[PDB]
């Protein structure tokens, strides 16, 4: 169930910024922003939690609130389990206002369910709030999410924030020996020179989808996770973009079949992005946590509470021994 | 004997083999874009 949805998120999310940006990179974490909103919605409740929960691509007449919040709970657990191969955690916070009393029900589920630590923070100062919540997030990205409060509103009532670390090394790692400054064509006649890395003689997963012009392989790290590599031909990378869903990955995934290889070349590369997600959470029908209608009360008792805005960045580095790849929401939240 | 060369945009979608999460999507349009 929360898979099918989480896919479903990422997607519809994708697509959406790739329609506020035609021309930039993107890079994001679905999961992050999930988890950030599905723990927002343990304090919601009426039209502003039953938006929520749908426009995270659950199915109510399927599920329950109940549910969702156990599935994200599993899944949390599930991520942080430790590995001998692979670097990855996601941690939850929550940064209120020192002189405000939360409800007990709220404060204990956002622990057992999220893993979520209170921290007292005096909004009032605005840049010891700002720093105390960037820090953590710093913190927690080992060093790659710096900035992504920018500013704090003084206000402000409570910051709920989630942050994913990723570091994994590939399955058939790159020899920076064979990176060599090759041609990245932006266009058709236009190219910009960047490290090409190359591994020579492989057999990967491998589809050359027809239907949608474009070719899919499959580079593994060591331990629980994979990269989906897809390329449009040329021209073609918008038709492409219009077909990614859920049915789409998986009929990928079950067309993927191990090829020879003589040469794979793919660039040494840093990117990213910063967001405001305000837009996207509006057309996905997140609208009443936005409002004076905003209905927070699961949180203090009070119908008291509104989401100003909500961010997200991310960073992703690719290069020989493996990638790096780091992100953090953050829900920002000013009394009604 | 093939070439799989990404040297225009692309895409990357990394996943989570058993949990089927995404953990992160991505269009490279530009390695070194400011």
């Amino acid at each position: 169930g929360l898979a099918s949805a989480n896919v479903d998120f990422a997607f519809s999310l994708y697509k959406q910024l790739v329609l506020k940006a035609p021309d930039k990179n993107v890079i994001f974490s679905p999961v992050s922003i999930s988890t950030a909103l599905a723990f927002l919605s343990l304090g919601a409740h009426n039209t502003t939690l039953t938006e929520i929960l749908k426009g995270l691509k659950f199915n109510l007449t399927e599920t329950s609130e109940a549910e969702i919040h156990q599935s994200f709970q599993h899944l949390l657990r599930t991520l942080n389990q430790s590995s001998d191969e692979l670097q990855l955690s996601m941690g939850n916070a929550m940064f209120v206002k020192e002189q405000l009393s939360l409800l007990d029900r709220f404060t204990e589920d956002a622990k057992r369910l999220y893993g979520s630590e209170a921290f007292a923070t005096d909004f009032q100062d605005s840049a010891a709030a700002k720093k105390l919540i960037n820090d953590y997030v710093k913190n927690g990205t080992r060093g790659k999410i710096t900035d992504l409060i920018k500013d704090l509103d003084s206000q402000t009532m409570m910051v709920l924030v989630n942050y994913i670390f990723f570091k994994a090394k590939w399955e058939m790692p790159f020899d920076p020996q064979d990176t060599h400054q090759s041609r990245f064509y932006l266009s058709k006649k236009k190219w910009v020179m960047v490290p090409m890395m190359s591994l020579h003689h492989l057999t990967i997963p491998y589809f050359r989808d027809e239907e949608l012009s474009c070719t899919v392989v499959q580079l593994n790290y060591t331990g629980n996770a994979s990269v989906f590599f897809i390329l449009p031909d040329q021209d073609k990378m918008e038709e492409v973009e219009a077909m990614l869903s859920r049915e789409t990955l998986a009929r990928w995934g079950d067309s993927l079949e191990f090829r020879e290889i003589g040469e794979l070349y793919l660039p040494k590369f840093s990117i990213s992005r910063d967001y405001n997600l305000n837009d996207i959470l509006l057309q996905l029908g997140i609208e009443e946590a936005f409002t004076s209608k905003a209905d927070l009360s699961g949180i203090t008792g009070a119908r008291n509470l509104a989401v100003s805005q909500v961010v997200h960045k991310a960073v992703l580095d690719v290069f020989e021994e493996g990638t790096e790849a780091s992100a953090a929401t953050a829900v920002k939240i000013t009394l009604l | 004997r093939t070439i799989v060369r990404f040297n225009r945009p692309f895409l990357m979608i990394i996943v989570d083999h058993f949990t089927w999460s995404i953990f992160f999507m991505s269009k490279v349009t530009n390695p070194k874009q400011a």
